[PDB]
């Protein structure tokens, strides 16, 4: 029976962007979407 | 200023309770700059005129 799955983080701005600072200026307009999603994925790790 | 007022703002409270709380990222920046081509090699006949 599968048990566990592994434990991801991402990190929006490197993947989004990547040593862009400008484009990290764009993303900020778009809102708190990075924030729920690393908060989706610390929900999926801790259940692990 | 730090450690732990980055861990308050984060949660947007003034009182933090016990726990690891992902406050931030850590990046090393770039030191230098190093631009590498080919050798320039051949130079044309500017000379000859
Ligand atoms: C002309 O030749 C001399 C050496 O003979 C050199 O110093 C100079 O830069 C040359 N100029 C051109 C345009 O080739």
């Amino acid at each position: 029976l599968p048990v566990s799955m592994t434990k991801t983080s991402v990190d929006c701005t490197m993947y989004i962007c990547g040593d862009s600072t400008e484009c990290s200026n764009l993303l900020l307009q778009y809102g708190s979407f990075c924030t729920q999603l690393k908060r989706a994925l610390t929900g999926i790790a801790v259940e692990q | 200023l730090d450690p732990l007022s980055e861990t308050k703002c984060t949660l947007k409270s003034f009182t933090v309770e016990k726990g690891i709380y992902q406050t931030s990222n850590f990046r090393v920046q770039p030191t230098e700059s190093i631009v590498r081509f080919p050798n320039i090699t051949n130079l044309c006949p500017f000379d000859e005129v």
